[PDB]
């Protein structure tokens, strides 16, 4: 079976590795230009022809992708939209591999959503391209749970291991024919944008549990979750969340611990500004923070 | 006598134009982006309010130098952090757009009333800055803070230049920390209000803490804006030509304190204020040039002009007015 | 033992980590701000105060290293000049963890000059910090090869787990007091400066196995080995050394190998100008080559 | 690499134009009102004399910014006595018209080497100046002898900004009292030549008295061109850019002496001179800052240079060239 | 957000302002040379009518520019026989005097919102008119009616290129043939309003002719302001800045109609109209780029924006308000 | 006569100074920034050069506008790669510079004899290009090498509006392919030589390959250099006025080749050439606008030209000159 591949980051490497072993025929692989692997270097390395465009939905694309006459196409963390022009060109159709469980967390960053929400498990889903995005009908979805202490870089790896898995048994799958495929229900579907720095913003007058997903929602490698001492914009990269006083005041300096809306968030680590990571004590004397 | 004010809408402005029209003798242009400072001023007959803002205008401003007999600018950004944060703005408009101004009054043979700066001493050692004798000491390239003293100082000198080449009328003075009521916001970019009295009583509208930058041993000198006010007013006047290429602190010499002190001073004013209680409690002092004392005898002489108002009356009188003004529901 | 630490890079993270499992009291961290672990956010997660000054050869800096009463200094990988007026505050001295078997390759990048040279060892040494960079005797010194295919990365990797095998213990040994130190021969040191672009720019009157140390030197994540087509950058991120034409030429186009001044260079992967990596085979017909 | 010298005409224009012209890849271009002291190079195919003035020229001078690579303005008036005689066009000459150019190269992206002044540190205590940390100390406004000082040092100041804020490429040198062969004349505005040294030469020469100003015990330091001129080649070359932004002194710390002193070893190699039955008596020592070292780290660091030159041989090289040039006739 | 509209006084001023003014936080300065189209809005208090005139004023206009955040440059000639009868004069407004208020955005970092034309795209054989791949198509020079058209187009390019170059940001927009309330007048230098349906109108007002050029089959597509306005305040929101550096065309694709056609539905909705009967009869149908539909998938993607108001509720409502605001003396 | 060639420097400079120079009655300045193309001229008493760049100069092209009575600017780039590389490059000196210069000749009412391009026509579908009917074609605004086209072709309108407005008296010319002895370097900024064989003739010299871009079946006509000169001097002696505000095509139609054909031909004169051996073996054919044929009918009326000279004999003189003058030590 030949396929053209849309694919970037782990996710992308990982199912270009898990097509390879499966026996597929990579005629080109399309991706992005720029701490994961890169499916650029993959590509140049197995020597299979890889682009890098920036927008794919244009004639001069779709001919050229016509031109390698794949029989099927994969989106494996692919970032930008792949018009149905070209995904009609492969007549055993188009499969994308996508971070939750699907119908949830439909659209982007569900690795991080998912952490922000406090969900306690998710999953990755091999799902059939449709006209409309992330709702087509489902090959396979493998669970996994998330633990209490998983931030988004340990989420990311069990992620890519559950895909690991699941393309392992259902790429020879794909291409033993078509599978009868689990449509996804309309109603219970959910969606995300593209975060914003401001979706990173931690609000104080918030459950302390809520803000202490946000950390580790986006913690490093991630951006990290951010307030400001009054003008003064300051990073929390790890945090405790813990069981009177105003939203935001500090309750103690060491341990750092700030108020919330309920309980108090112990800013483990952090960092002032673009400044260096240190530990919460100490970040609190260097904003300037007292009792 | 049509007395040009370049950023009229706020401390100094509302006091000198309360001042000069008390007087039958002043039309008093005020030019600014704003009024709202000066709003009751708006309607009074010998009043001008003119539109403007000396980084975008040349002609209109140019105009109004004609127009009228003297001209006191007190556009400047004058916030410490700005020094450091923003240091090419505070250049640009307290030096540039200002050397722009004082070529207008050389071309239009207009007198000039400067606002130099206390910071132009720097680190000077005399006990007494003395305008006409005392060196003035900075630090190194390296240490930016300085940008905002030396700025002021080649402005000075320029304006001295223009005096003895070019037959510029002026005089300079120096403020030291005035206050009273209607103060600048802290970051208006216009001179005279007292940062640090403007900041503490801040610090005790919003219960914030008192920040003693080394135990806030560092001492500085108050003067009521009654005091200061008077004082300039009599540089307006200019009895007898005596003010002529002259430069004068004005400052009270004796209303002494370290910011510590200072500190202490407000916060007893402060809780013994019957609208107190509409402030949160106190935040407390947080541990985080030594001295900045005017020679007066400039003033004394060129002016006749001694302060009057001690330092308790003064801060009584800024707080009251400061607490009495703020909005409650903003 | 309480000390003060400049470190900086995947072995300042091992030096720190070596310390403090050897029971040093660490009272502070110096680094520098930015594929290596984070020597401030390992001193941030360990509650460590760390600092990041540009430069520390200014009197608020030796007094604020005075002020912690080091009893030894240690550099790992820290990359600016530390003076004299703060390393002798330390009654016990200063040592410093230097990549390569001193006293040759003292200075600048030594894992990657040394597969410059084509060197087949090289060692990472521990030595006392004198007046002269990288020339104070010798606590200890541990020599590892350096395999033809070893690139960069590969030896990157094996000189930290050596760093690690040396310092496990020897910082016990230095806890103990003074070692007798093995004095470096001037005669015999050999000293590098930081590398420019300029030098890992291919000429391809050189020897085949050369110009191959050379992309070996800097192969990703180093910025690569690079030549031009006339007047188009490009990029050999991978080679091999092949057994009568003018150099630069190409031989054959797939698989797109050069003539040096002797033998020939395959360009097994590259990149054209700021392009994604590809098999050399599609960098040649990228770039316009033909034999 | 197309060099541009503004003020080429004189000690330093020499000096370095020989030194550029011996390299290969050197287009020098030499602006000046005149050429008697270069005219040996106006046949070299290198080097472009440039017909100009800093104060009258606007868009020619500017032209040649656009044109070359690399600029170096060294036309200032340095004479102390013009501080106080003419300090307007100290200003104007010096500051005014030397900004300009300094736009110029920040509009065409051009980089500067710049001349600043010794001078700049004025009273500064410590022993060794250091560019990147000694305090700059001057006197108050009433001594005027320090508008040159002051000038040069906003000039640096500027200088620094834009190259913070507008990405202009500077080196910034200092040089003290460089000397040797082809000095300028005492009244030339082009900077380079020790003024200290010209003027007891001449003293010697046209017989007059070596003024001691207080017993001349304020010490000095001087600097062989030779040393002078390869740190100046070096910045231009700037090896690995280790000059970008930097701010460099340029003298022989070493070759100290008081002015007593130095008179005593001009006068010793003078008397000793196969020529100097050509000059009159020596009219004797005349009693009518106290020192003034560099620290070089920065051209140790940046330049890789130390002074190789002793205070005899280029007292001896300088005198020796002088007298021997001397048109005896006139 | 303060919004500076040029040419308030017409069409898109009205309802823009109208638009911004339900919202809390704008500032509307609406400049113009009179104020009668507007004259409800001169009252409030966050509108802010500024005299002014973009080929009289230089610095005004720049002003005004640098004081507010966003810009919307509406005043151009787009009467077609001008094209041909006073070329040079559309030339001078539309392209130089436009070009000027572009490097003042660029100059103070200000955004635009430039009002392209649906005429760039010239004879286009594209169905859709799509702004980024439609190839744009003119007659020869000796075709002197494109003068305007490629006025525009290159008014855009060079918009293009201070993206690109000097990070000005900018979104282009294009209007098709926006329809309601407040039309302009048919030679009022103001971008915006159907001068096709502004015309028919007038024909029947008026009772002349209809005039269908080679029968009037030439089709074009017609959009309510209502949903025009509502596009353009999107723009104006810049929701994720998804507006940078865009191209909108804002039109309805399926209102589409023949002169003929349009011509028909306005004369039906005429005849039924309770006022009728003050306008003359109908003078007839008078036989004297062949089709310009808007792909609108931009607007789709940066705006979530579609049109809702069908073709006859359009008419009628243009119509209507039209035939009651005629002032029937006169 | 007085004629100023600006950007004489080159192939047109040459060629048309040689060709006004056999004539008793012309002056020719010959404005650049070398000489090394025409040094040969220098010492003729009617020819005058003027240092000079039209990127600087602003006065100095300004008086000799003034002092000349016809004026050829031929400074453009017109390398194709620049297009998409260095737009706003040629755009600023194609179209900015230039259009400078003919707002002098306007204003001093002087005669412009301006380098339109063929390139102005673009995808235009005729066989003929013909420069009074021809529609002219480009592509899309996301098709940047475009905007070379599209700027020479506004500055064609820009001249023919002043033409018709301010009395500009004009001709316009559109060279295709010139070409013979002293060719442009490829990246000179001057019009006139044919880039196509040019760069095949520098395949051939430094063995380079021929690069036939989709199979090198796009085709071109070429055109000897002395028929070319010719029609150029004819424009410029102006018999009858005949060429006032005309657009004047100037090519050979006949001379039509493919790039592939046009590559063959120059190998065949190439390998029989007797300094063939001085270059490296044909390092080949490479795979990797359609047609451009002028209609030359506007020469033939108003210059009575036809072309004189066969493909073979330009393409065997153009290449014997070009290796006969390279330097084969460099």
């Amino acid at each position: 079976m030949k396929t053209v591949v849309f694919a970037y980051h782990d996710m992308g490497c990982l199912g270009i590795e898990a097509l390879l072993a499966a026996g597929y025929e990579i005629s080109a692989i399309f991706t992005h230009t720029d701490f994961y692997g890169s499916v650029a270097r993959l590509a140049a390395e197995r020597g299979i022809p890889v682009y890098a465009p920036d927008n794919v939905n244009h004639p001069l694309w779709v001919e050229r992708i016509a031109q390698l006459s794949p029989d099927v196409i994969f989106s494996f963390y692919y970032r930008h939209l792949i018009y149905d022009e070209i995904l009609q060109l492969a007549p055993a159709g188009a499969f994308n591999l996508h971070g939750s469980l699907l119908p949830k967390y439909r659209g982007r960053a569900p690795l991080n959503w998912v952490l922000v929400n406090g969900e306690t498990e998710t999953g990755v889903t091999l799902h059939r391209m449709v006209k409309r995005a992330d709702a087509g009908a489902i090959v396979a979805q493998l669970r996994i749970a998330i633990a209490p202490d998983d931030i988004a870089i340990t989420l990311h790896h069990k992620l890519c291991h559950a895909a690991r898995q699941l393309l392992e048994q259902t790429l020879p799958a794909i291409k033993h024919g078509n599978i009868l495929e689990i449509a996804q229900r309309e109603n219970e579907a959910t969606c995300f944008g593209r975060r914003t720095p401001d979706d990173s913003f931690l609000e104080w007058h918030k459950p302390a549990s809520v803000l202490h997903n946000m950390v580790r929602a986006v913690a490093d490698p991630w951006p990290g979750a951010f307030s400001y001492v009054g003008n003064q914009k300051f990073t929390v990269w790890s945090s405790r969340v813990h069981p009177k006083a105003q939203p935001g005041s500090v309750i103690s300096v060491a341990p750092l611990l700030i108020a919330c809306g309920d309980g108090a968030l112990e800013i483990v680590t952090g960092q002032a500004g673009d400044g260096i990571t240190m530990q919460g004590s100490q970040l609190a004397q260097t904003l300037g923070l007292v009792q | 006598m049509r007395v040009l004010i370049l950023g009229v809408n706020g401390f100094i402005g509302n006091h000198l134009t309360e001042r000069l029209l008390r007087e039958d003798h002043y039309e008093v242009y005020g030019l600014d982006i704003g009024s709202d400072a000066i709003s009751r001023f708006l309607n009074h007959p010998h009043f001008h309010f003119v539109e403007g803002d000396i980084s975008i205008h040349s002609e209109w401003i140019e105009y109004h130098v004609k127009k009228c007999d003297v001209v006191l600018p007190l556009v400047a950004i004058a916030t410490p952090i700005e020094y450091t944060r923003n240091p090419l703005r505070v250049f640009e408009l307290d030096f540039e757009e200002n050397l722009r101004i004082i070529r207008y009054c050389v071309k239009y043979r207009k007198r000039i009333i400067f606002p130099s700066t206390s910071e132009v001493y720097g680190m000077c050692s005399d006990k007494y800055f003395d305008e006409d004798h005392s060196n003035l000491i900075v630090g190194p390239v390296n240490k930016p803070r300085w940008i905002y003293s030396v700025s002021k100082q080649l402005l000075d000198r320029v304006i001295w230049a223009y005096g003895e080449k070019e037959g510029l009328q002026f005089t300079l003075f120096r403020p030291f920390n005035w206050m009273g009521p209607r103060l600048d916001n802290l970051n208006a970019a216009r001179i005279g209000s007292s940062r640090a009295i403007t900041q503490l009583i801040l610090n005790l509208v919003e219960g914030s803490p008192i920040k003693l930058i080394d135990g806030g041993k560092q001492k500085r000198c108050f003067t009521d804006i009654r005091d200061g006010i008077e004082a300039l007013y009599r540089i307006i006047e200019n009895a007898g030509n005596r003010c002529d290429g002259e430069i004068i602190n004005i400052g009270n010499p004796e209303n002494e304190a370290s910011i510590e002190e200072l500190g202490e001073m407000l916060l007893a004013s402060f809780e013994k204020h019957p609208l107190r209680h509409h402030f949160p409690p106190f935040a407390g002092f947080r541990v985080v040039v030594e001295h900045r004392k005017p020679s007066i005898r400039n003033a004394h002489r060129c002016l006749d002009w001694e302060p009057k108002i001690d330092m308790q009356e003064t801060i009584d009188e800024t707080l009251d007015f400061f607490l009495r003004t703020v909005d409650l529901t903003d």
